[PDB]
């Protein structure tokens, strides 16, 4: 779906979305408008990831900074699933928008 | 030994009972025919202590429950019409006084009402709702192990045609009653020697199918053929001649059905193939290279 | 003993190798296993390459057997050292620490078997000292565990695990969950009309 | 440091503590009733061949159960065939067993109930033993629909009671291959959701996940039986519109015995075949001389009622103006229906139809729900 | 494939084997096919569900399993093998059908081969059991042991493959290739002897893995991804089902092989009604015991009529004899399978097979002869 | 007896096995 937080427009890829996380993209925003460290415990089952991905590539095309995003997790395997989460929401970022737009997205490993 | 209940389904009808009085030399068949029904009723009631009686009647407008009376009607009220004799059996008295009063509402409402001509039968609503009635003498329980007959008489009068409009709810009183095993009886007043539904119900619900030409002497034909009760029912044999093909009519001709083609969505009876390929009931589009093959000529060589 | 042979009589037996070439041959034989129906056990450590990453969603979780708490080896000089150093600078007890590192990799595997609302799977925790970790649990994991299964046998954990599959193998209502568990963007529009 | 015998008595005496009654059963009464509102008259295919796959297996050998699994489930097999033959005359069936890893064809795809009866009861006897193979069942289920013409639906049940299953190859290639037949199958499971069979089903049903089904007690087992008799509604997506070719015979009288066409035995009674004028025992089968279905005008009229259905009747407005003190279809009076004091005539009993209005209550209304199939108001009406 | 309806005419070997295990079949086969001359492909074209049922009830096979985990013994002990352990036990192991090939045929016969393997170390290391010094073996069965642990390296050269990077946890401990790290403790790492050897108890765990991976491998035989597995399917919207609707028109035809007026109706209902004013005598009912004797006379032969149809309706007794009833039974069985084979070749509606259609007409002929 | 039956079947085989060859 397509809503709004505060003034943040946030694309999320599905047609449903858990009050858990909307509640945890309100928390995120807030940090990022405050700009300091925070620990978010969201919930395992629930969309971490998807909800993560979706408010801060929202966050860096609205706004005019343009911030760059680092996501670091502890396994490849996982870099992967964020990747494939990543890419199902610039899909539908994509489809809605009825364009692809101006995006960089890239894994970091080994040569292994 | 098993007390039984008999609803009795009549079908009065002004139009159809002045048919009757034209066709035949006497007049005023609906007297005949209540008294006989009257006299049953009391054979039925004589023949065990526990057993009980439903009337309900279809008329043009619609149906209504003869016997026993509407509980708002039996709060309402009690005019003790003079009908029927007071020095008879107090529990046939009551009966036979309720169903006449009953008789004397309904024809005074059909006088009323006679402004309206209508088109539509109502047997098998009636039908449906003795089966209810059965249904909830059943459910009741009050008294152990009742059973259950239905008897319908009907007059064709050689006026009223067979009705397409009611081959599925007498169907469907068929499945009811044989679910509930309930057999229906059918006494026909009327030229029309065949009638198939009705046949049909006798035939598949263990019924007794009966056709009659005289409503003179009806007593005679319900006591003797009409009396056989539910408990006594295996042991013997029904005198319901003329047995019933178990076919039906075509949808688009009309015609009774020989070796023929069904639709297999909505179960339609099709003597031919229709045309332009479809259903005539459920506008299902038909296949062409399946109906070539039923189309196609038996081969033989030359 | 034979304890094994009449595993091998429902389920497949795939354990953790110390190797991670054959440890993914045997977790995607243990994913093939769960999605034809013939069912498969995976024996892995709680502290190992399996227990990090890796995910049990829908058939491939439905049970998470906890062999007691993954407590790391104390005699260990590396891990007293550590436990010295943050006892000495940052006030942490050490059985306070210990604890808290065990419970976070239980929390962690019994973490790894959801995605999803509609997914479910059993957490089981079989050893003595679990009962007085229950505060040392992750919020929303402790909110499921009720305080009679604070210390259940084996036999009564089977049978709630019975009710339990039961109960879910049931198809559960939409309209108990159509706008409490998960929303559309009206009940969205909604909550957020509520809370201004 | 103390002990269990030393604490306090556990007083549960002590611990009990001691009208809109008839309100809180009927508001899971209309919840019941709001469950039932979703009336449509959705195509469902008539001519069915249905394959009862039922499990055998060591699992069945769980009490659970009464008295055990494997009875039960064969005793209400017993009374499914009874009720699908009883509802679905033209459709046929088979029994599959799966029992030590095989699939054992018990009774061929037949019309007659009576040898799936006798067969069921001939397996009542043995002993299921075993590991179940959905595969086989799956694979001789699928070598039993293929003779089953584009007209006739291929429905298979599979009553599976284990939770896990021993293939000899693929399944996955077996359920591709049901979904490329159109076979659709459902699955009453006995103790969890298996993921298999919930893929199977969705795969074989297109997409939809409610032909998966689990019990809950006794009941419920009866209930999920009960719901299978009714003929599956078919997709939009399926064009297979092809009219069936079909006489109705006429039952012959005869104090002769004749050979019968069908088991060549002295029968006094039969059917003669409206297209070749050869004998049969007994009614839907096909015609064994020159393979034509031969039904009577009851057998199309015992599916009719899925065709139009109708619709449920509606609870009436307790402050709305009744039409009749009494019921309509079999005039009894409704109470005072005072559930508490000043209840008055709250949740008033009278169910008012959709078309006729009329009053009915609610024994009628299920009565209506579960023998009868038309509304007696919609028929005394003089349209 | 071998179910499909050309195989299964043309399968003259289950064809005998149906004969040989059916009894009232074969009364219909040889009486009709040799005797009256029918074609056999005639025959079985009608039988085809029969044919594809009895070869379907031994092509199937059971499932693979962990056979050797069943065996178990039960001073004497004693273990059943079924014919099917055995193969199961071939199909399992591949290494113990290999010592089956070249022994039992040439010194031993097969329970001494069998013998020999269960108190072999063979036994024990494919049962996972642990491999001790003490024990004997078998000196027979233990020349195959480095030849089963090369067969077990060959099972790798199958098993052994590339996998989708969600679960490729080589990647995971290799995506930090240059990590130095504090060594893990003992309890981290397979256990060691006294001189620092492996004891071998990880070796049975690789061994159950290798069971798993090849039972599972056995499944697969003739007999983007990642989006999908990712994709939260409780997010996405529920399925709306497409299933079609139906509705029926009611104008059917009417069936096909003196209107009152309402002025006389209501005279008519008016005469009712005084009729029911004055006397409702019931007495009136009684006939005349004219009518009566023709009532009576219709009822009776009506009674008569069904009591006659209805007196009589496992077959019934007949009066002929065993002999001629039996081949009466045969001759009607034989006639029917004719007709049936005469109307399919008939309404089947195919002019190419018109010469069948010909000599199943003079074979009808040949039975009305015959009759 | 069923022991002759089945002899005859077995001739019946080994008949039907001649002639289809
Ligand atoms: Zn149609
Ligand atoms: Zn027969
Ligand atoms: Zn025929
Ligand atoms: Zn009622
Ligand atoms: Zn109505």
């Amino acid at each position: 779906m397509k809503f709004y937080i505060d003034d943040l427009p946030v694309l999320f890829p599905y047609p449903k979305i858990y009050p858990e996380q909307y509640n945890y993209m309100c928390d995120i925003k807030k940090t990022l408008d405050v700009g300091g460290n925070s620990i978010l415990e969201m919930p395992s089952g629930t969309g971490k990831t998807v909800s993560l991905l979706s408010l801060t590539i929202a966050y860096q095309m609205h706004y005019p900074e343009h911030r760059k995003i680092i996501y670091c997790s502890r396994t490849m395997s996982e870099i992967e699933k964020a990747l494939v989460e990543l890419e199902n929401l610039m899909d539908y970022r994509t489809k809605e928008l009825g364009y692809q737009e101006d995006f960089r997205g890239l894994g970091l490993t080994s040569r292994k | 030994e098993s007390p039984s209940l008999l609803t009795v389904i009549i079908e009065i009808a002004p139009k159809l009972w002045t048919t009757f009085d034209e066709e035949g030399n006497e007049k005023g068949s609906i007297i005949k025919v209540l008294e006989a029904l009257i006299v049953f009723l009391n054979a039925h009631l004589a023949f065990n202590s526990a057993n009980k009686v439903a009337v309900i009647a279809a008329y043009s407008q619609g149906i209504k429950y003869l016997y026993p009376e509407s509980t708002s009607a039996l709060k309402a009220s009690r005019s003790d019409l003079k009908i029927i004799n007071s020095d008879m059996y107090r529990r046939f008295r009551n009966v036979d006084e309720t169903l006449v009063e009953e008789i004397y509402k309904l024809f005074e409402l059909e006088k009323k009402q006679i402004e309206q001509n209508s088109q539509r039968s109502t047997l098998a609503g009636a039908m449906s709702a003795g089966l209810t009635y059965v249904n909830r003498i059943s459910k009741e329980s009050v008294t152990t192990s009742l059973k259950s007959r239905l008897l319908v008489l009907t007059c064709g009068s050689g006026s009223s045609k067979d009705e397409i409009f009611q081959y599925i709810p007498i169907m469907n009183c068929i499945f009811s009653a044989t679910k509930m095993k309930c057999p229906i009886d059918v006494v026909k007043i009327g030229g029309s020697k065949e009638s198939t539904f009705l046949q049909q119900t006798t035939d598949a619900t263990n019924g007794v199918y009966l056709h009659v030409e005289s409503t003179e002497g009806l007593i005679q034909y319900l006591a003797t053929a009409m009396f056989i009760d539910p408990s006594l029912r295996p042991i013997i044999v029904k005198p319901n001649h003329g047995s019933v093909d178990f076919r039906t009519s075509c949808y688009l001709t009309g015609r009774v059905v020989a070796v023929g083609f069904i639709c297999s969505v909505c179960l339609c009876v099709l003597s031919i193939i229709p045309p332009g390929n479809k259903c005539p009931a459920c506008d299902s589009q038909f296949d062409e290279h399946v109906i070539a093959k039923l189309k196609r000529k038996p081969v033989v060589p030359r | 003993m034979g304890i094994l042979d009449e595993v091998w009589k429902h389920k497949l037996i795939l354990v953790e190798t110390p190797d991670a070439q054959e440890t993914s041959l045997a977790l995607e034989t243990y994913r093939k296993a769960c999605s034809n129906g013939r069912g498969a056990i995976l024996l892995s450590v709680a502290r190992g390459k399996v227990s990090e990453g890796i995910d049990f969603d829908h058939q491939y979780g439905r049970t998470v057997l906890m062999i007691g708490i993954p407590f790391q080896y104390t005699e260990s000089r590396i891990l007293k050292a550590r436990l010295e150093f943050m006892r000495e600078n940052y006030r942490i007890r050490e059985n306070d620490f210990l604890s808290f590192d065990a419970m976070r990799h239980a929390a962690q595997c019994l973490g790894r078997v959801l995605r999803g609302k509609d997914d479910y799977g059993v957490m089981v925790l079989a050893d003595r000292r679990f009962s007085r970790k229950r505060s040392q649990l992750p919020k929303w994991i402790a909110q499921g565990l009720s305080d009679a299964d604070l210390n259940l046998s084996t036999d009564m954990a089977i049978s709630n695990t019975k009710q339990f599959l039961r109960t879910m193998a049931q198809p559960t209502d939409p309209k108990d969950q159509e706008g409490v568990s998960v929303w559309s963007y009206e009940d969205l529009i909604k909550h957020q009309n509520s809370r201004k | 440091g103390g002990y269990a015998w030393e604490d306090e008595i556990k007083r549960s005496w002590d611990l009990v503590k001691v009208m809109a009654s008839l309100v809180a059963s009927i508001v899971e009464a209309r919840k019941k009733r709001t469950a039932k509102k979703n009336i449509t008259p959705y195509q469902r295919g008539i001519i069915r061949s249905l394959i009862l796959t039922l499990d055998c297996s060591e699992a069945m050998l769980e009490k659970d159960l009464r008295p055990n699994r494997h009875a039960m489930i064969i005793q209400y097999a017993i009374d499914f065939v009874h009720e699908f033959f009883d509802q679905n005359p033209i459709s046929q069936m088979g029994i599959i067993i799966m029992r030590n890893g095989l699939a054992q064809l018990v009774s061929q795809v037949s019309g007659n109930p009576q040898d799936h009866i006798d067969a069921l009861k001939s397996i009542r006897k043995q002993e299921p033993k075993g590991n179940p193979s959905l595969q086989n069942a799956l694979e001789m289920a699928r070598g039993l629909l293929l003779p089953v013409p584009a007209h006739c639906t291929r429905e298979v049940l599979i009553v599976f009671g284990s939770l896990s299953t021993t293939d000899p190859g693929d399944i996955h290639q077996t359920i591709d291959s049901l979904v490329s037949e159109k076979i659709r199958v459902k699955v009453l499971g006995l103790s969890a959701q298996v993921a298999i069979c919930k893929e199977l089903c969705k795969a074989t049903n297109y997409g939809d996940e409610s032909f998966y089904k689990i019990l809950l007690d006794e009941t419920h087992l009866k209930e999920l039986f009960n719901e299978a008799v009714t003929p599956l509604p078919v997709n939009k997506i399926n064009k297979g519109f092809t009219l069936v070719k079909m006489g109705f015979p006429t039952r012959i009288f005869e104090d002769t015995p004749t050979f019968c066409s069908c088991h060549s035995k002295l029968v006094y009674g039969g059917y003669f075949c409206p297209n070749c004028h050869s004998k049969v025992c007994s009614l839907p089968t096909v015609c064994p001389c020159c393979d034509l279905m031969l039904i009577l005008s009851t057998h199309l009229a015992r599916s009719y009622h899925h065709l139009m259905p109708l619709k449920t009747f509606a609870e009436v407005p307790t402050t709305e103006k009744f039409r009749s003190e009494d019921c309509f279809s079999c005039q009894s009076r409704f109470p005072i229906l005072k559930n508490h004091k000043n209840g008055k005539l709250l949740t008033s009993s009278r169910y008012r139809c959709e078309d006729c209005k009329q009053e009915f209550c609610v024994d009628c209304d299920v009565f209506i729900h579960e023998i009868l199939h038309n509304c007696p108001g919609c028929e005394s009406k003089p349209v | 494939d071998s179910l499909s309806k050309e195989k299964l005419l043309t399968n003259l070997k289950l064809q005998q084997s149906l004969l040989k295990g059916n009894k009232v079949l074969m009364k219909v086969f040889q009486e009709t096919v040799i005797n009256a001359g029918l074609p056999p492909s005639e025959f079985w074209s009608t039988r085809i569900p029969l044919l594809r049922a009895f070869a379907l009830s031994t092509s199937q096979k059971v499932g693979p399993y962990n056979v050797l985990s069943t065996i178990k013994p039960v001073n004497k002990v004693n273990v059943n093998l079924s014919r099917e352990k055995i193969l199961n036990i071939f199909e399992n192991y591949p290494i113990v059908k290999k010592a089956y090939t070249d022994n039992v045929p040439k010194n031993f016969k097969e329970p001494e081969f069998w013998a020999r393997f269960f108190s072999s170390k063979l036994f024990r290391k494919l049962r996972g059991e642990k491999i001790m010094q003490n024990d004997r073996g078998d000196v027979i069965i233990d020349r195959y042991l480095t030849l089963d642990q090369e067969f077990d390296r060959k099972d790798d050269d199958m098993l052994l493959h590339p996998v989708k990077k969600i679960i490729d946890l080589d990647g995971n401990i290799q995506d930090d290739p240059v990590v130095r790290g504090n060594r893990p403790d003992f309890t981290m790492q397979p256990g060691v002897d006294i001189n620092g050897n492996s004891d071998g108890t990880v070796d049975i765990l690789k061994g159950m893995n290798r069971l798993s991976e090849k039972m599972i491998m056995a499944l697969k035989n003739e007999y983007n991804d990642e989006r999908n597995e990712l994709k939260i399917d409780d997010l996405n919207e529920s399925y709306k089902t497409n299933y079609a609707i139906i509705h029926l028109k009611r104008n059917a035809h009417e069936k096909t092989t003196l209107k009152v007026s309402n002025q006389q109706m209501l005279q008519q209902l008016s005469l009712v009604m005084d009729n029911l004013i004055n006397k409702l005598d019931l007495n009136q009912v009684v006939p005349n015991n004219e009518v009566s004797n023709k009532i009576n006379k219709r009822v009776i032969t009506a009674i008569k009529i069904n009591a006659k149809q209805a007196k009589h309706n496992l077959e019934v007794k007949s009066t002929l004899p065993i002999d001629l009833l039996e081949s009466c039974r045969m001759l009607h069985t034989t006639c029917c399978e004719f007709l049936k084979h005469f109307y399919i070749h008939f309404q089947s509606g195919e002019q190419k097979q018109a010469s069948t259609v010909k000599k199943l007409y003079n074979h009808l002929k040949d039975c009305i002869e015959k009759l | 007896e069923e022991r002759e039956n089945e002899k005859t079947l077995n001739d019946y085989y080994a008949a039907l096995a001649k002639k289809q060859a």
